[PDB]
């Protein structure tokens, strides 16, 4: 859909209104996800200078090598 | 030939007095083993449900009735 409102409840976009704050893409598991990771979240964060990074609240053993931060 | 008949009677008594080696330990064990198989076959279902996030009602079991209630 749009950045302000999306077509899925489990996906949220935090859009920066100025150049002094970061941008975020947040996704909470559920539906067909495993029960163990049912309510965990995975996010992509973009710094104001344009640097992207990945983070997640899932357990370490489930983390892929790209998001092990 | 009375002694021969008495020897026959003694042999019959000896044969009738054989010791039964407590067969109950075998049958029951096998039965338990069978259950250990059947319920085990359900595991591959339940995991596939749990890893899918389905509820108890939505998890379909391919279970068939067993002559042992277990």
């Amino acid at each position: 859909s749009t950045a302000a409102v999306t077509g899925q409840t489990g996906l949220t976009i935090t859009y920066p209104a100025s150049a002094t704050e970061s941008a975020a893409i947040q996704g909470t598991f559920g539906n067909s996800a495993a029960i163990k990771i049912k309510n965990q979240t995975l996010t992509w964060t973009r710094t104001p200078e344009g640097a992207w990074s990945c983070a997640t609240t899932v357990e370490a053993k489930f983390k892929p090598a790209g998001c092990a931060s | 030939t009375l002694i021969e008949l008495m020897i026959v009677v003694a042999i019959i008594g000896i044969l009738a007095a054989i010791a039964i080696p407590q067969y109950q330990n075998y049958i029951a064990k096998s039965q338990v083993s069978r259950v250990m198989s059947e319920t085990g076959s359900l595991k591959t279902v339940i995991e596939t449900c749990i890893l899918d996030g389905k509820t108890a009602a939505n998890c379909e079991l391919g279970w068939t009735n067993s002559n042992l209630l277990g």
